[PDB]
């Protein structure tokens, strides 16, 4: 891995992970945002919060992290600790417990063209106003609003992640299905600002129907 | 972003977050504080605690964090980690069993004129005298006293951004209706 | 930035070495590429960054240089290496390509066989007259055709077309077509094309009387 | 891996807008440190860099054509397009769409891959079949056929239905000031065969469905 | 190549309402680092070193199917590095994992919980997960079960372990550069002991 070592040393010489990578002054950074739902942990009605386990899927380009593979033993990609590189400060704005960030920063996959893909895990408690009128024969509309906390739309431009569908990805085989909730719809949308400090959002919606057998029996 | 890289390296070469960010020590640091209430999480009547989700917008000027945009490719604004710079030590004086100060150190927006905007989030757990006389038809006046813990008014001055807290992004509650709000 | 690629044309043979220089007006930090274009095909990248060899390129191609001076070397030529070679710079915008150096097979000096053809009666039926002078199977490519009408030199009313080096003898042929109105065609008697070429001891004239 | 495909009208009239579109397969137009580039080569002359667009949407253009040129990117179709307003006859050329890779670690920039190329001709002229005239022979003799005043290219010429190929030279077409093309096809034969052997040139111009078999004799 | 084994120190609980299995486990990691080889005779017959885990490269294994955000081991103990290049690491951990509950036969029910271990920082391209290999009489076999000490293990007051297999799962469909390609799953088939529920609810209710 001595070629990898030399490449890493060259990559991070003069690199500042706090500076947003804009090729020129005034350029935006496109950040594609997607979501994978590993588990719908619960929907607490008393606290009015949806607990989920997810993997984010963030993609962007950092021009500073590009190299010619021919000059570095054909190395086409690298796996780098996420703290080493600039990250878009994408957080769950509508969290209910004060926790904005991901569960583990893991590592980012960087291609030789500077493309960065980051898929951190996250356990999120999001605020969800409960439509209590038809409980327990009810359906809920719980949203996960993701956005940069600091950068405005002129600095970081958000897009929905699709290679591709505008939806929360659920793997059929490995998904931990909830015994009290059935997922009816799971779309994702890009919300533009209404129209200098304005910010986009990527909202992942979960429309879920309760399965009321317990209350019928009891 | 080589221009911003050079700028960030220059601004923090010989910077101190210890001293107040003024040219001369007899000057006062003018801080504009504005509270934004996102959500009223809970009103615990037994322990007399009100839990709120808030954003504590703080604005000041750092004398030593200025630059000419023409010398850096026209960069007029940057975002930098808040932990590197001096900040006011705003504390919720009537904190009940939560955090006294800000613990989520989100990035600050720094303008080329030295103007800093920092809008960190917080979960304020505040001690409120709860009158249960008229429950379930009760009205509650709950306060959040905020102040610089270690800096007195002669070295750091705080001024409300507005006469009322910002409720533009307030999430409706299913248990309470905010009849009135004001900052003094 | 202005990129001066020298020489504009070269002749080499199979197995010989080729050298093409591409000087730059301003300093370039090795942001130089060498491309090869075959007739009718898109340009093909051979070298980039002034030394790196593109994948799938024979190792005989070599790039070198720095600053303002850059060279492409083709040692141990091949039959497929007869093409146009371009130098491109990427140090600053706009991207500037070279003039283009063409390398073709080098063969024995052969003089053209000259033919002159009068206009057909069929074309005269339509009101125009074309006089064609053919230079067939001659190398090098440098040749000059001059038209005379009653021993008067013409200008501005002829066009030339040239084939590629023949696949068999790698020699060139050239056609020159004098276009005149029918009215003008009938006012003069003798039509001639004069050919000069280094394989000719003296200029060759082919002529007809209408 | 990544492939570029040009498309657009093959013929445009002067003073109009020339429009081309490059489709990218095997690669995103908004991902990676790339410049999506438009270049042109007029026939038999130098290659000219028209412009490029960065993944962020910023464009750069040749100063010579700056006023008339526009470049755009469509992310949904993975395409990027060129528009050149008020085109003259000098804008006839083979247009190439390319991808310029840029790497910061090794400090390199190079065009890879190129498109196949699309030949666009600017002409208000319309289709017109050629007139085929004999170039009659006057110990080797020459003869030919003059294929005059046609539009657009190409014309195919064969001799004796393809049975005569030795010594045949079909010259490249020349564009006249009238806007129409013209070429000659010649063959050298033994002078003794002029009285015994028949020589016919077979001219085909598909846009007019012109099919001419012209017997050439002294 | 990263060899993994699991030792169950104690099954703390299975909360049915929250559907959470709380366990205390010791994860034995074994791999080879040829950079950390030395001649014992050149260095005073030293054959093993205790080093902080932050000093060496680690195959960062995590519990994929946790339900509280605690992906990692609890106590980052020292690695043991042997002179022939073998790195041994036995971090203990308290893990709270998702276990969907089949309530069909409650209180006469049995559950099927699982602890799925994979690497998010590395994929099948970078590390290969395998089960620990033991030896008896110069014959090698894989350890395809959760290790339980017969002496030091105290049985849970409500759950009896029936089966406890260990499996290397490879997904043929997923690409090799995906974290979901490979995992090692340690399963616990656990039968409830219904004596409390019997005595306290069922006999009074039935009578
Ligand atoms: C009327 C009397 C029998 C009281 C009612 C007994 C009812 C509640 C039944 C239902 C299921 C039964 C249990 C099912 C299985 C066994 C077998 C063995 O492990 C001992 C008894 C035990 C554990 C039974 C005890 C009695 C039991 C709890
Ligand atoms: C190690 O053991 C050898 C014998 O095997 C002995 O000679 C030597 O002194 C011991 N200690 C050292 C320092 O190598």
């Amino acid at each position: 891995s001595e070629a990898e070592g030399r490449l890493r040393e060259k990559l991070f010489s003069g690199y500042d992970s706090s500076v947003r990578p804009a090729r020129e002054v005034g350029d935006r950074v496109r950040v594609s945002v997607g979501l994978i739902l590993a588990q719908l942990i619960s929907l607490n009605e008393k606290d009015e919060e949806m607990s989920t386990k997810v993997y984010l899927d963030l993609e962007w380009t950092d021009y500073r992290l590009s190299w010619d593979p021919a000059e570095h033993d054909g190395i086409d990609s690298l796996r780098i600790t996420a703290e080493s590189v600039w990250l878009p400060d994408v957080v769950l704005l509508n969290n209910n417990d004060g926790n904005f960030d991901v569960a583990l920063d893991i590592s980012v996959v960087v291609s030789s063209d500077g493309s960065v893909r980051w898929q951190p895990p996250g356990i999120y408690r999001s605020s969800c106003s409960i439509q209590v009128t038809y409980f327990p024969f009810d359906w809920q509309n719980c949203t996960m609003v993701f956005s940069s906390y600091s950068y405005d739309s002129s600095e970081v431009s958000l897009q929905t992640g699709l290679g591709g569908h505008q939806e929360i990805h659920i793997h059929e085989g490995t998904f931990i299905e909830n015994g009290q909730w059935e997922i009816i719809h799971k779309p994702s949308r890009l919300i533009q600002p209404p129209g200098e400090g304005q910010r986009q959002e990527v909202i992942f919606y979960l429309i879920i129907r309760r399965k009321p057998l317990f209350y019928l029996v009891n | 972003s080589e221009h911003e890289t050079r700028l960030v390296a220059k601004l923090f070469k010989d910077y101190s977050s210890v001293v107040r960010p003024v040219e001369d020590h007899r000057q006062v640091v003018e801080v504009t504080v504005g509270l934004q209430l996102i959500q009223l999480i809970n009103v615990d009547e037994v322990n007399q605690i009100v839990t709120t989700n808030v954003r504590l917008k703080q604005q000041w000027v750092d004398y030593n964090l200025k630059w000419n945009p023409d010398d850096y490719g026209g960069v007029k604004k940057i975002h930098i980690p808040s932990e590197k710079i001096w900040r006011p030590d705003l504390v919720l004086y009537n904190n009940a069993d939560g955090d006294f100060a800000i613990v989520k150190f989100t990035k600050v927006l720094l303008q080329y004129t030295g103007h800093i905007t920092w809008t960190p989030p917080a979960i304020f757990k505040s001690y409120c005298e709860i009158i249960v006389t008229h429950f379930p038809f009760d009205e509650q006046n709950c306060s959040m006293k905020l102040g610089t813990w270690t800096y007195d008014g002669s070295v750091v001055a705080i001024n409300p951004e507005s006469d009322q807290p910002d409720l533009s992004n307030f999430m409706e509650s299913g248990e309470w209706v905010i009849k009135e709000s004001r900052g003094w | 930035i202005v990129m001066t690629q020298s020489p504009s044309s070269l002749s080499a043979s199979i197995g010989d070495r080729v050298t093409i220089t591409c000087r730059a007006s301003h300093n370039i930090s090795r942001y130089l590429s060498w491309f090869q274009q075959r007739p009718g095909k898109a340009p093909k990248l051979l070298i980039y960054a002034a030394s790196s060899l593109q994948s799938g390129v024979p190792s005989r191609f070599s790039g070198s240089g720095s600053g303002t001076d850059y060279t492409l070397t083709i040692s141990n030529l091949h039959p497929e290496d007869f093409a146009t070679y371009f130098c491109q710079q990427s140090y600053s915008t706009p991207l500037i390509f070279g003039q283009g150096t063409k390398v073709e097979i080098k063969r024995t000096v052969a003089a053209p066989s000259v033919f002159i053809f009068p206009p057909s009666d069929e074309q005269l039926k339509s009101g125009t007259a074309s006089v064609v002078c053919l230079l067939n199977n001659f190398y090098p490519r440098e040749a000059k055709v001059q038209w005379k009408v009653d021993n008067a030199l013409q200008s501005g009313n002829s066009q030339e077309s040239v084939t590629e080096q023949d696949s068999k003898d790698s020699t060139y042929s050239l056609s020159s077509t004098l276009t005149l109105s029918k009215a003008d065609y009938e006012k003069h008697k003798v039509y001639a094309c004069e050919v000069t070429h280094q394989g000719l001891s003296s200029p060759v004239t082919k002529s007809f009387n209408r | 891996q990544v492939q570029l495909q040009e498309s657009g009208p093959r013929l445009v009239k002067p003073s109009q807008t020339l429009s081309l579109t490059c489709t990218v397969s095997g690669g995103s137009v908004t991902r990676g440190n790339y410049y999506w580039t438009w270049i042109r080569q007029p026939a038999g002359k130098e290659l000219e860099w028209i412009g490029h667009i960065y993944i962020s949407g910023r464009t750069n253009f040749n100063p010579s054509l700056k006023s008339r040129v526009s470049i755009s990117v469509d992310t949904s179709k993975n395409q990027f397009s060129l528009k050149l307003t008020s085109v003259t006859v000098a804008d006839t050329a083979v247009y190439y769409c390319a991808r310029e890779r840029e790497v910061i670690v090794d400090r390199r920039r190079w065009l890879d891959p190129w498109g196949q190329g699309i030949l666009v001709t600017v002409s208000s002229a319309s289709t017109k079949g050629p007139s085929v005239f004999p170039l009659a022979p006057s110990g080797t003799a020459a003869l030919g056929c003059l294929v005059k005043d046609y539009f657009p290219e190409p014309v195919t010429v064969s001799w004796n239905s393809g049975a005569l190929t030795s010594g045949v030279h079909t010259f490249p077409a020349v564009l006249q000031s009238s806007g129409l093309y013209s070429l000659s096809s010649v063959v050298t034969v033994p002078s003794s065969s002029l009285g015994t052997q028949t020589y016919i040139c077979n001219v085909n111009h598909k846009p007019s469905n012109t099919k001419v078999d012209k017997k050439v004799e002294p | 190549d990263v060899a993994l084994a699991l030792t169950l120190s104690n099954l703390i609980s299975l909360k049915e309402v929250e559907e959470t299995l709380t366990t205390n486990v010791w994860i034995e990691h074994g791999w080879t680092d040829n950079r950390l080889k030395w001649n014992a005779e050149e260095f005073g017959n030293i054959s093993v070193l205790r080093l902080p885990p932050d000093m060496v490269w680690l195959p960062e294994i995590v519990l994929e199917n946790n339900n509280d955000g605690s992906f990692q081991i609890s106590y980052s103990c020292n690695v043991l590095v042997y002179h022939y290049g073998f790195v041994y690491w036995l971090p203990p951990a308290i893990f709270r994992s998702s276990c969907p509950i089949s309530v069909t036969y409650f209180p006469f029910d049995w559950q099927n919980c699982s602890l799925k271990f994979s690497s998010l920082k590395y994929t099948a391209k970078e590390i290969t997960l395998s089960l620990k290999q033991d030896a008896k009489e110069n014959r090698t076999y894989p350890v395809e079960w959760i290790i339980i000490d017969p002496e030091g293990f105290t049985e849970n007051g409500e759950w009896e372990i029936v089966h406890r297999p260990a499996r290397v799962n490879v997904d043929p469909r997923a690409p090799l550069d995906s974290p979901s390609r490979q995992d090692i799953t340690f399963y616990l088939i656990i039968r409830r002991k219904p004596l409390f529920y019997i005595i306290n609810i069922l006999v009074p209710c039935v009578l």
